C-alpha cells in the first residue's frame, strides 16, 4: 500500500530510522521504475511497425470510389449480410478508406490486410483456402495497363496455385490477356465490353444505359417523390433486373408447357410483367437470347427473365392475383461478301460473321488524309459519303477497338445502314490493328484529336451521326476525367446538335458531360440526386440528363458486373450475348426499331409486343423516349 | 439470431446472481447468531489482542431457504448453458478449455451450489459468487464484437464495465472478509475500496485481519495487471482513431501557400464590413507547414477554417457549408507546369460549386483565354494572360501603368 | 489533500451521505478531468509543427560532410 501511493496510515514507521528507510525507498523506487517504463516504452514504439463465410478483394491499389461500388452491391442482398470482407492491398491504406473502415457499419465487415497475392503468407492471414470467392480487379489509374494486366494474371495464377477450390472473379483490362485467365470462373474485359457498348449505342442509342440499370441491384425506388411523369417511371423501370428460375417451378411460366417461346414470353408480360429474354437447356450450357419461336420450352429449361422483383420475392403479386380472383400469338411456330474476318486479333476473339470487303483493302486506302493511287481524297468531303459517319477519338488502335467495328460491321445490320467509320488515333496505328481492320468496308482512319478543331473538320464532323470519345487522361482522384469532360464540353458549344457518347472513370463526373450553367431544370436534377444519396441509392447519377440519355458511361458499371456474379453466375454470360461479345449458335442479338406516326394506332407498348412476337418474333427489352423540354 | 439471445441471456444470468448475492448480504445478520445449518447457531465477537481469527463467520454464511433455492437454480441453468456453449462449439479442438481463464472460474462459482444439494447442512456455505464478474463482463466483451447495441465507445464501456466490477469483486470481497472482524457494512466497504483504488487511501476503515490485508494486497496487485491492459487498447484506438458562425465565404484551390494565403486575408479582412466573416479553405493536400503556424496566431486561429477536400466531392463541398457560403473563390494554381491542366481543373470546380450551390457568387480565376468561355456563368471571371499582356504592352504606351492599376486595386488609406 | 490523492485521514467523512459525496465526486473527477487532458493533448501535439558574435551559413542543403 506504500508504492501503491495509498498510504493507509494504520502501520506507519515510529522510529527515525524505519521513517528514513522509507524516504529513501519510495526515492529509490522513483528513480528505478522510470527506467524500466522507458524501456518498455522503446519496446512498445517498436514494436508497433472473426467468423465464417468471407469473400477476399485482392487489388493493387484501393480507393474510395472503387471501395463503395463493391460494399454497395456486395452488402445490397441479404444473403450476404453475414459475410465480411478481406481486402489484400499491397499498398498503405488510402485515408479515406480508414474514414470509412472506422465507420461502426464497415469496421467488422472490411478487413484490410496489406501483403501481396504472390506471398503464401499473406494467402495465408486472409484464409483465402475457406473464402467464397476472390476477386482480383485491375487497376485503371497506372499508366502501363499491359503492365498492369500481367499482374492481375499473375494473382490470379497465386490464387489458383494456392487455393484451387475457389472461383476466381478477374477483372481483365486488355483482351490480348484474356486467355491466360479463361480458367477462372467469371471474367470481365474491360476494353471488350466498353467498345461494344460503344458501337451499340450508334445502333441501339442508350444501350450503355440500359446495360448499366440492369446490372445494378436496386428495388426501384428511386424518384418516386418526383413530381415529374418522366422521373417516376423511369426511376421505377431502373429496377429491373435479369433473373433465372427453372421452367417447371416457375409461377411465372410453369403454364406454359409445350408452347413456344414466343408464346410464353408475350403472355407472361401480358400477364405478370416479367420479360422472357431467354432460356439455357438442361443439355447444353449455352444460354440462348430469344431461341426463337420454333423452339418449344420444356420442364426442366432454365427461364432468364427481367423483372422489378425474383420471383421468389415476388409474393405481393401472386397474393395481389389472389385478391382479385394485330394478329394473334401462335401457340407454336462494290458488293459486300458476308464471312468471317480473316486475322483475329487476339485469341478468344468471337468469330461473328460480319459484312467484308470482296478484296483485303491495302494500308494506304485505310486513310482519309493523305491520297493514294486508288484515290487522292484527302478528307470526308472528298469520299462523299451516302450516310452519316461514326468519329472514334481514341489514342492508340488496339484489340479494344477492334471490338468497337465488329458489332457495326455484323451481317445482320443492314447493309444500306453502314455508317463509315473514322478512327482518329493520335498515335499512328500499327500494322497489326490494320491487319484486323483492312478487311472491313469503310474503315478509316486519321492522325489528330478531339482538342483540336481542324483534325475532325477534315474527319467529317459536319456530317457525323455520333463522336465516340475514350482518350485516355493525378492525387485529386475525380479531376482525372478534367481533360476529357473539358474537350467534349467545347465541341458541345460548338456544335450543339451533334452526338457525343463519352467514357468516363467516375460515374460522378456525368453531370459534367454537358454543362448548362445557366439552367434551372439541369441543376434542379442535383437536389433530385442528393435526395437518392440521402436514400441510400447506388444509382443516384441515374437522373442526369447525359446518362439517361446514353451520352455518358461510366467503366465502374463492369466492376457491379463482377460482383453481381457472385450471385447470378449468368449475368456475364447474358450481357455479352446483349452485346455480341460472343456470338452462341441459335442466340438473338440486341436490334432497335424506330415507332414513327405509322406505327401510332398501336396505343400501348403491350399491343406492340403482341404484333412483333405473332409477327417477327421480337421480344422488346425498353423504349427509348425522348421528349421536347425546351432550355 | 438465436445465438445472440443465448449470450444475452446468459450475461442477464451472470449479473442476476451477482444481485442475489447482494441481497443476500444485505438481508443477512451475523449479529443475530452464525452457523452451519440450524445445528448450533452462535454469537461471534471480535478480540483485538486474540492472535487468533474465528473462521466460522467466513466459512460460514446464513442463507435463506428461498434465496438458496433461487440460487442453485440460476447455478445449474449456468452451468447448463455454458456445457451447451462449450460443447456446440468444439473447433476442432477437445483441449485447450481449461486453460484459458473463462471455465476455471464458472467451476468455482457453480459446483459448491451443486454440491449443497448433497448436503443439507451445507447450503448455508459461503461460495465467491461476487467473482461472476468477470464472466458477465467476458460475455459482454464476446457479445460487443456481434452487434453495436460507436468505435472507441465500445472499449470506453468495457474500461467501465472492468472499474465497476474491480469495485465490486473487492466490495464484497472486504466486506465478507471483514465479517471475522469489524463486521463492516456494505456501503461502508463500497466506500472504502473507491478512495483505495483511487490511490487515496484515507485509513478511517482498513483491515485489521491478515486475511482481509492479504485480499487488499491481492487486488490493488490485480489492479495493477488488469487495467493497464484496458489503457493499452484504448491507447490504440485513440491512435487509430487520429488519422461556427455565419457568413462565411470558401476558397477553393488546389495547393495553398503561404504567399496566396496573406494576400486574401490582408485584402479581404481589410475592410471593416468583412470583419465577423470566416474563410473556410477547401485544398486537397495536407496544410503547408508555414500555412500551419499562421493559422496558429491568435488572430487567424477563429477565422481561417482549413478543409482537406475537393471541390468535386460533395461530401466535402457539405462540409464547407458552401450553400450559406457568401461567396466561393476559385483560385488558379500558377507554379504548376501544365497550365491547361490547371484550367480544367478551376472549370471543373466551378461546374462543381454550380452544381451544388448554384445561388452562390463564383469567383473564378482563369489562367489561359481560350478557357474563359466556360466559366463565363461565373459573377466574377479573371483570366490571368489577358490582364499581364495588356498590362504590358499599355506600359510601352503609358509608362508604369502596372503601377497605377496595382495601387488602384489595393485597399490601403494613403498612410505609407 | 483528496482529489491530489494524498488522503492523509485526519478529516474524514463519518456518516454515510458524507462517505458517499467523496465517492461520487472522485468519480466525477475521473471522467471530467481526463477530457480536459485529452483537449490538451491535441492542442499540444498540433503545437508541435543567446549571446553575441555570431556568423551565419545560409546554405540550400546541409550536409556532415559540409558542416
Ligand atoms: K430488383
Ligand atoms: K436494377
Ligand atoms: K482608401
Ligand atoms: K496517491
Ligand atoms: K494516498
Ligand atoms: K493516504
Amino acid at each position: 500500500v506504500t508504492f501503491s501511493t495509498v498510504g493507509y496510515g494504520d502501520v506507519t514507521p515510529k522510529i527515525w530510522p524505519s521513517q528514513l528507510l522509507v524516504v529513501i525507498m519510495i526515492c529509490v523506487a522513483l528513480v528505478v521504475l522510470p527506467l524500466q517504463f522507458e524501456e518498455l516504452v522503446y519496446l512498445w514504439m517498436e514494436r508497433q511497425k472473426q467468423t465464417e463465410k468471407h469473400v477476399v478483394l485482392c487489388v493493387s491499389s484501393l480507393k474510395i470510389d472503387l471501395l463503395m461500388d463493391f460494399l454497395n452491391e456486395f452488402y445490397a442482398h441479404p444473403r450476404l449480410q453475414d459475410y465480411y470482407v478481406v481486402i489484400l492491398c499491397p499498398t498503405e491504406m488510402d485515408v479515406q478508406v480508414r474514414r470509412v473502415l472506422q465507420i461502426p457499419l464497415w469496421s467488422q465487415r472490411v478487413i484490410y490486410l496489406q501483403g501481396s497475392a504472390l506471398k503464401d503468407q499473406d494467402l495465408m492471414r486472409a484464409k483465402m483456402d475457406n473464402g467464397e470467392a476472390c476477386f482480383i480487379l485491375s487497376s485503371r489509374n497506372e499508366v502501363d495497363r499491359t503492365a498492369a494486366d500481367h499482374q492481375t494474371i499473375l494473382r490470379a495464377w497465386a490464387v489458383k496455385d494456392f487455393a484451387p477450390n475457389c472461383p476466381l472473379y478477374v477483372q481483365i483490362l486488355k483482351p490480348e490477356n484474356k486467355f491466360h485467365v479463361k480458367f477462372a470462373d467469371h471474367v470481365v474485359c474491360e476494353e471488350e465490353c466498353k467498345y461494344a457498348m460503344l458501337a451499340l449505342n450508334c445502333i441501339c442509342p442508350a444501350t450503355s444505359t440500359l446495360i448499366t440499370l440492369l446490372v445494378h441491384t436496386s428495388r426501384g425506388q428511386e424518384g418516386q417523390e418526383s413530381p415529374e411523369q418522366w422521373q417516376r417511371m423511369y426511376g421505377r423501370c431502373s429496377g429491373n433486373e435479369v433473373y433465372h428460375i427453372r421452367m417447371g417451378d416457375s409461377k411465372f411460366f410453369r403454364e406454359y408447357e409445350g408452347k413456344s417461346f414466343t408464346y410464353a414470353a408475350f403472355h407472361a408480360h401480358k400477364k405478370y410483367g416479367v420479360c422472357l429474354i431467354g432460356l439455357k437447356r438442361e443439355d447444353n450450357k449455352s444460354i440462348l437470347l430469344n431461341p426463337g419461336p420454333r423452339h418449344i420450352l420444356a420442364a426442366s429449361d432454365t427461364c432468364f427473365y427481367i423483372n422489378i422483383t425474383k420471383e421468389e420475392n415476388s409474393a405481393f403479386i401472386f397474393k395481389q392475383e389472389e385478391k382479385r380472383k394485330i394478329a394473334p400469338v401462335l401457340e407454336l411456330a462494290v458488293e459486300y461478301v458476308k464471312g468471317y474476318p480473316p486475322n483475329s486479333p487476339y485469341i478468344g476473339s468471337s468469330p461473328t460473321l460480319c459484312h467484308l470487303l470482296p478484296v483485303k483493302a491495302p494500308f494506304c486506302c485505310l486513310r482519309l488524309d493523305k491520297g493514294c493511287k486508288h484515290n487522292s481524297y484527302e478528307d470526308a468531303k472528298a469520299y462523299g459519303f451516302k450516310n452519316k459517319l461514326i468519329i472514334v477519338s481514341a489514342e492508340t488502335a488496339g484489340n479494344g477497338l477492334y471490338n468497337f467495328i465488329v458489332p457495326l460491321r455484323a451481317y445482320y445490320r443492314s447493309r444500306k445502314e453502314l455508317n463509315p467509320i473514322v478512327l482518329l488515333l493520335d498515335n499512328k496505328p500499327d500494322h497489326h490493328f490494320l491487319e484486323a481492320i483492312c478487311c472491313f468496308p469503310m474503315v478509316y482512319y486519321m492522325e489528330g484529336s478531339v482538342d483540336n478543331l481542324d483534325s475532325l473538320l477534315q474527319c467529317g464532323i459536319i456530317y457525323a451521326d455520333n463522336l465516340v470519345v475514350v482518350d485516355k487522361e493525378a492525387e485529386e482522384d475525380y479531376m482525372a476525367d478534367a481533360k476529357t469532360i473539358v474537350n467534349v464540353q467545347t465541341m458541345f458549344r460548338l456544335f450543339p446538335s451533334l452526338s457525343i457518347t463519352t467514357e468516363l472513370t467516375h460515374p460522378s463526373n456525368m453531370r459534367f458531360m454537358q454543362f448548362r450553367a445557366k439552367d434551372s431544370y439541369s441543376l434542379a436534377l442535383s437536389k433530385l440526386e442528393k435526395r437518392e444519396r440521402e436514400n441510400g441509392s447506388n444509382l443516384a447519377f441515374m437522373f442526369r440528363l447525359p446518362f439517361a440519355a446514353g451520352r455518358v458511361f461510366s467503366i465502374s458499371m463492369l466492376d457491379t458486373l463482377l460482383y453481381q456474379s457472385f450471385v447470378k453466375d449468368y449475368m456475364i454470360t447474358i450481357t455479352r450475348l446483349l452485346l455480341g461479345l460472343d456470338t452462341t449458335p441459335g442466340s438473338g442479338y440486341l436490334c432497335a426499331m424506330k415507332i414513327t406516326e405509322g406505327d401510332l394506332w398501336i396505343r400501348t407498348y403491350g399491343r406492340l409486343f403482341q404484333k412483333l412476337c405473332s409477327s417477327s418474333a421480337e421480344i422488346p427489352i425498353g423504349i427509348y423516349r425522348t421528349e421536347s423540354h425546351v432550355f | 439470431r438465436s445465438s445472440l439471445r443465448i449470450r444475452l441471456f446468459n450475461f442477464s444470468l451472470k449479473l442476476l446472481t451477482c444481485l442475489l448475492y447482494i441481497v443476500r448480504v444485505l438481508l443477512d445478520d451475523p449479529a443475530l447468531g452464525i452457523g452451519c445449518w440450524g445445528c448450533p447457531k452462535q454469537n461471534y465477537s471480535f478480540n483485538d489482542s486474540s492472535s487468533e481469527i474465528n473462521w466460522a463467520p467466513i466459512l460460514w454464511v446464513e442463507r435463506k431457504m428461498t434465496l438458496w433455492a433461487i440460487q442453485v437454480i440460476v447455478a445449474i441453468i449456468s452451468f447448463l448453458e455454458t456445457m451447451l456453449l462449450i460443447y456446440l462449439s468444439y473447433k476442432g479442438n477437445i483441449w485447450e478449455q481449461i486453460f484459458r481463464v473463462s471455465f476455471v472460474l464458472e467451476m468455482i462459482n457453480t459446483l459448491p451450489f451443486i454440491i449443497t444439494i448433497f448436503w443439507p447442512p451445507l447450503r448455508n456455505l459461503f461460495i465467491p459468487v461476487f467473482l461472476n464478474c468477470w464472466l458477465a463482463k467476458h460475455a459482454l466483451e464476446n457479445m460487443i464484437n456481434d452487434f453495436h447495441r460507436s468505435a472507441m465507445f465500445n472499449q470506453v464501456l468495457i474500461l467501465f464495465c472492468t472499474l465497476l466490477c474491480l469495485v465490486f469483486t473487492g466490495t464484497c470481497g472486504i466486506q465478507h472478509l471483514e465479517r471475522a472482524g469489524e463486521n463492516l457494512s456494505l456501503l461502508t466497504s463500497f466506500y472504502f475500496c473507491i478512495v483505495t483504488f483511487s490511490t487515496v487511501g484515507y485509513g478511517d476503515v482498513t483491515p485489521k485481519i491478515w486475511p482481509s490485508q492479504l485480499l487488499v494486497v491481492i487486488m490493488i496487485c490485480v489492479a495493477l495487471v488488469v487495467l493497464p491492459l484496458q489503457f493499452e487498447e484504448l491507447v490504440y484506438l485513440w491512435m487509430e482513431r487520429q488519422k461556427q458562425t455565419e457568413k462565411h465565404v470558401v476558397l477553393c484551390v488546389s495547393s495553398l501557400k503561404i504567399d496566396l494565403l496573406m494576400d486574401f486575408l490582408n485584402e479581404f479582412y481589410a475592410h471593416p464590413r468583412l470583419q465577423d466573416y470566416y474563410v473556410v479553405i477547401l485544398c486537397p493536400t495536407e496544410m503547408d507547414v508555414q500555412v500551419r503556424r499562421v493559422l496558429q496566431i491568435p488572430l487567424w486561429s477563429q477565422r481561417v477554417i482549413y478543409l482537406q477536400g475537393s471541390a468535386l466531392k460533395d461530401q466535402d463541398l457539405m462540409r464547407a457549408k458552401m450553400d450559406n457560403g457568401e461567396a466561393c473563390f476559385i483560385l488558379s494554381s500558377r507554379n504548376e507546369v501544365d497550365r491547361t491542366a490547371a484550367d480544367h481543373q478551376t472549370i471543373l470546380r466551378a461546374w462543381a460549386v454550380k452544381d451544388f450551390a448554384p445561388n452562390c457568387p463564383l469567383y473564378v480565376q482563369i489562367l489561359k483565354p481560350e478557357n474563359k468561355f466556360h466559366v463565363k456563368f461565373a459573377d466574377h471571371v479573371v483570366c490571368e494572360e489577358e490582364c499581364k499582356y495588356a498590362m504590358l504592352a499599355l506600359n510601352c504606351i503609358c509608362p508604369a501603368t502596372s503601377t497605377l492599376i496595382t495601387l488602384l486595386v489595393h485597399t490601403s488609406r494613403g498612410q505609407e
